[PDB]
């Protein structure tokens, strides 16, 4: 493993997924945007 | 879209917090006194100082 270059840590490997996930997935909003999304119900978003 | 009334609350404690400048989209980012006319409320009332 610590020969080959193309090798990096575990870590670093869901570091990089995270970062991913956050780049692919964040919410465009500004705050007064987000402090109304907490009070807003939640679960009912495919049935209601 | 038809924005919550907690919605411009916070945004006008936003508003509060940070400063009144700042913040000219003048669109639907902070309620503005001409909203509340309806049928029965004119916010312009005549009143004699």
């Amino acid at each position: 493993r610590l020969e080959s270059d193309s090798y990096s840590p575990p870590h670093v490997r869901r570091k990089q997924k995270i970062t991913d996930i956050v780049n692919k997935y964040r919410n465009k909003q500004l705050e007064p945007e987000f402090y109304t999304s907490l009070f807003q119900e939640v679960g009912l978003k495919n049935c209601s | 879209a038809r924005a919550p009334l907690l919605d411009y609350i916070y945004r006008v404690l936003h508003c509060c917090v940070c400063g009144s400048s700042t913040y000219t989209q003048q669109s639907h980012y902070i309620l503005t006194l001409a909203d509340l006319s309806s049928t029965d409320y004119d916010p312009f009332l005549p009143l004699a100082n």
